[PDB]
DNA sequence: TAAGCAATTCGTAATCATGGTCATAGCT
DNA sequence: AGCTATGACCATGATTACGAATTGC
């Protein structure tokens, strides 16, 4: 058996909201360390990775390292039936065809038990080993969603360049090259755009996916981006100190 | 002559002649090059049809001899040497063989035929007797095959491809019956049918035609070959199917009626050999299923192995109406009688389609599908009064002068859809 | 000469926002004691009954009984023009085919006119009976429930017992079970249970029922056996809006 | 080297979002008087007249007198990329066909280098008339009255007498007959000379009233058989006038 | 003054489920 | 007043329903 109670019942209503139009079938390796996910999407370029580790859970028990084949679209259609401040408990038997979700409100009078029919697939555990980077940029989340939704009206490709004094998001198009220029912050809440670097970066990416990747923006308030040469862009979100959510996307040509 | 019926068939004659000319204008615009790819395709498919022309079975059709008249004649011993006529002075169901030659046929009014024979009797039927005399014959038919397929109350497709082999090791009194022992019938495929006809003869005090064929459509016409109290037979060999498929009118085959007759008198068709000689013409001209039927009626092909209800209607005709309350009240009796007859089989319908006929003869089938399953005399009427409302008040200053109304429950559900049977609200209201 | 002054305009806006999605035309009976509405929709599955009596109107007068057929999308397009505060003055003469709405802002005195029609809705309803289970629950939760099982299937199983009541739905993506456990001032769950009753309904009408959600905060679900589910909202000091729905199998 | 720096950056945003719906390309006449535009819609009925003076541009510098053709959809999709609290620096040169924009934020600047084009210009003048009636009403109430009225028909009959301004319509259901009587920056003032009753079409007034967030109040300016002015006054920058012609 | 049921054929057209866009409002 | 939610309105294949015409027993 596997049972996992989590008090923040909104995190699964947002982790499983940033991942419903991107992918549609994944492999939840439910093991003793906690919930994982790895999935290249329906276009096989963007690598989702997700981890909710054990110590951030309210309570948690399993010993059979199971591997549930989970349909994320139907699971999001079920998790969109819960309140925001509820408490979520996951229930699974060993050779189970189904998986049970428990939504307990803190009002405690209403309790919800949903039961989801699984499937089975095998996914590539294409492991991402230890790397060292070139530039790290730590920035607000509404700002990054605003920047990408601006530059997606101008063109459909983005040059991103990072130097000692800040970052340029340069987006040419058919109607004239947009350009947005951001600098650091010295001695100031969420506004800090801390940009550290060993060597400068000019890479280039697409914008059909950075209107999907920053759908995770209610999950945090600081995103980080990481970049180097001959290594994909790393778009990292942190969750409420339970673990993290990475997206990977590669440079162009 | 010059009747209202003559007027509406005159309009229908104009329409079928208009479709004749619309076919002849599409017939002239093909060439000797348009008779190539379609002809090759339909004869490649005819090679795929005729190579697996499997006819190891022996299908028997068994008609009767003036069924609605003959079952009266087994129950009327007075006038056995007289011509009988069922129906009344509006329409005839079927008349007997002492009157077929004189013209007294089916689909003929009770005033057309009655002015041809001044010495005749026309007596309305008794529809309850025939349902029993059908089952009495079906008792005999079930013995020779359990999977017999009675189309009407008298026609009966039977498959005697298995009973004949399991008849060879029989004694000479199991294969011998008594006049109501009588003459022993042999083990041949003619003889099993002679036995069937003898049992139906001296078990219902009547006669019955028959027909042996390798297929079903051949049996339907072989049952008409030696017609009164007679029979016929074809042998299962691919040559012998061709010598009867010629020299046949297409007034005889079922599925080619009256208007598809006249739309083939244009292209010069009388026999099925001529009907075979127009492959690329009929394949391009007519519709898909119809040229399928024409290419499979050409080589004599069809059902080599034999196989619920889908509708239930009540229609009713009457004199001229011109009021407003009488239509709304007379739709209720037709809803009620159909609601009586719908529960005897216990079926839940979910569509009511009313059907109206003017005094100058136009059909108007106005349909309505609901989501509540319909069974009772008040759950129908509140689906048909809202169609009589839509088609009475669409003639805004003028009434409807109808002669026939009729309701039709349809779309009877499966086993997958009878476990979720939604109910109407008119069961609960008051 | 029907004449009706309503000093809270948002009540009429909320009523005809509730009724325009489920049914699309109505035949209002306006007589000397209030406005009544009786309408089953096209598929003849649900019924909606509505009474606003002549006491919560800030003024009402009527001299002869009127029957007023109304396209509810036309009236919901006209009544989209009042703000949330307009004193609404519905006037209508007797034998004229136009309903004169007169709004009044708190001097922006609009004056709209609508065309009526000839509609003959059925003059019959559920006779007065007694019910077995009567749950009373917060209407925000009822709307959340009826909009939280349509993501599963189009069949709801309301199973009612003494400790609580359970809603379950089973569709092609799985199944779900929401359980209401009884209470310990308008988050109050009172279950007047008699006989534990389990029934199944269509969610494509329960989602249209929950469009009268801001008309109250307390909803009474009243069930029996071989009898339609009743969902009832109470428009405060005014009257009620009831929804009857037929069950499956 | 033309430079026009405006410090309330939301002004041009509300203007161009009120213009990108109606007319497609237009001419910008750049002079010491300021920024000028007269253009017609693509159906040749409405006449857009934008006038921006040089007093409230926070820094102005225009040596020659330029004309710049722009497609307003691309210009407005650039003008959906700045917050409501930015500093606009419009720029142009004679050595280039690029209208530069810079959005300054109080540390996120936003550079844009939009393409121009070359249209065949039409300088049509407006003979100034003495108007029969000029009314001043708050901008949101007119936006509500036209939008509300658009669901009823398309033939708006604006009436005016000294006691009241009386909008009527008609349609397939019945006439929505709005009034407004004679009545504190949110008042209704009627300057009347002769009573007016004149027809217009709502499907362009709906394109007009998207300049509602510019000013708190609008002024309608009318004469008998002369095309009316609907004027939305930016405070201390200029105005934006729309001309519509009556029907029949 | 020309039936009474049933079954089937094709082409028309009604309703529905679908995602996209727009407007108005709760929240920022 | 922007962001986001979200409900009304709308395009739109598409399955499903409608209807006349035709064939039989
Ligand atoms: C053809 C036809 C038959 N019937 C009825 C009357 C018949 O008694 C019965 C059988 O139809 P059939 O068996 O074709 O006709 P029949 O048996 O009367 O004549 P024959 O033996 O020459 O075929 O069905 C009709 O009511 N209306 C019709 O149009």
């Amino acid at each position: 058996m596997f049972e996992a109670r989590l008090v923040q019942g909104s995190i699964l209503k947002k982790v499983l909201e940033a991942l419903k139009d991107l992918i549609n079938e994944a492999c939840w390796d439910i093991s003793s360390s906690g919930v994982n996910l790895q999935s290249m999407d329906s276009s096989h370029v963007s690598l989702v990775q997700l981890t909710l580790r054990s110590e951030g859970f309210d309570t948690y028990r399993c010993d059979r390292n199971l591997a549930m084949g989970v349909n994320l679209t139907s699971m999001s259609k079920i998790l969109k039936c819960a309140g925001n401040e509820d408490i979520i408990t996951l229930r699974a038997e060993d050779n189970a065809d189904t998986l049970a979700l428990v939504f307990e409100a803190p009002n405690q009078e209403k309790v919800s038990d949903y039961e989801m029919k699984l499937m089975d697939l095998d996914v590539e555990q294409l492991g991402i080993p230890e790397q060292e980077y070139s530039c790290v940029v730590k920035m607000p989340s509404g700002e990054f969603a605003r920047i990408c939704r601006d530059l997606s009206h101008i063109g459909d490709a983005v040059v991103i360049s990072c130097a000692k004094d800040g970052v340029k998001f340069s987006a040419s198009g058919e109607l004239g090259n947009g350009n947005i220029k951001l600098s650091q912050t010295s001695n100031v809440e969420e506004e800090a755009v801390t940009i550290e670097m060993n060597e400068p970066v000019q890479l280039t990416f697409a914008l059909r996916y950075l209107n999907f990747f920053t759908k995770a923006t209610p999950l945090s308030s600081t995103v980080t981006l990481s970049m180097s040469a001959d290594v994909p862009l790393v778009v990292e979100y942190k969750i409420a100190d339970m673990g993290h959510l990475k997206y990977y996307l590669a440079p162009k040509i | 002559k010059g009747s209202r019926f003559y007027g509406n068939e005159l309009k229908k004659e104009k329409q079928v002649n208009q479709r004749i000319e619309n076919m002849m204008q599409q017939k002239a615009q093909i060439t000797s090059q348009q008779l190539r790819k379609a002809q090759l395709q339909v004869d490649r498919f005819a090679m795929e049809l005729e190579q697996s022309r499997n006819l190891s079975n022996t299908i028997v059709h068994i008609d009767m001899d003036a069924f609605y008249a003959a079952v009266e004649m087994r129950d009327n011993p007075e006038l056995k040497d007289k011509p009988i006529a069922v129906g009344s002075m509006s329409m005839l169901s079927t008349s007997n063989y002492h009157a077929r030659r004189f013209g007294v046929r089916a689909a003929m009014p009770g005033f057309i035929a009655k002015r041809l024979c001044p010495q005749l009797i026309i007596v309305p039927p008794n529809f309850d007797k025939y349902r029993a005399v059908s089952k009495e014959v079906k008792e005999i038919l079930a013995d020779y095959d359990p999977n017999f397929m009675a189309m009407s109350l008298d026609e009966a497709y039977l498959n005697i491809t298995k009973h004949l082999e399991e008849r060879q090791n029989w004694p000479e009194d199991k294969r011998r019956y008594f006049i109501k022992n009588s003459v022993v019938f042999g083990t041949s495929a003619q003889e099993v049918v002679k036995e069937i006809r003898f049992r139906i003869e001296q078990k219902t005090t009547l006669t019955a035609s028959a027909g042996i064929a390798p297929n079903t459509m051949l049996a339907k016409v072989c049952s008409d070959k030696n017609k009164p109290n007679g029979q016929y037979q074809i042998l299962p060999n691919r040559q012998a199917v061709m010598d009867f498929i010629k020299d046949l009118p297409i007034r005889k085959v079922s599925g080619i009626g009256k208007v598809t007759e006249k739309m083939l008198k244009a292209l010069g068709i009388i026999t099925c050999t001529e009907l075979y000689q127009q492959r690329a013409l009929l394949s391009l001209l007519f519709s898909e299923t119809s040229w399928h039927y024409f290419l499979h009626i050409s080589l004599g092909l069809g059902s080599t192995h034999l196989t619920e209800r889908k509708s239930m209607s009540v229609e009713r005709t009457f004199s001229e109406i011109n009021k407003a309350e009488e239509q709304y009240s007379l739709c209720q009796e037709l809803c009620s009688e159909l609601a009586q007859d719908l529960q005897k089989e216990r079926l839940k319908g979910r569509t009511v389609t009313i059907k109206l006929k003017n005094v100058n003869f136009e059909v108007k089938t106005r349909a309505s599908t609901v989501s509540s399953v319909v069974s009772t005399a008040e759950e129908i009427f509140a689906i048909a009064k809202e169609l009589l409302k839509t088609e009475i008040d669409a003639d805004f200053p003028h009434p409807l002068r109808l002669r026939l109304m009729g309701v039709r429950i349809s779309s009877f559900p499966n086993e997958e859809d009878r476990k979720h049977q939604q109910r109407s609200i008119i069961g609960f209201l008051q």
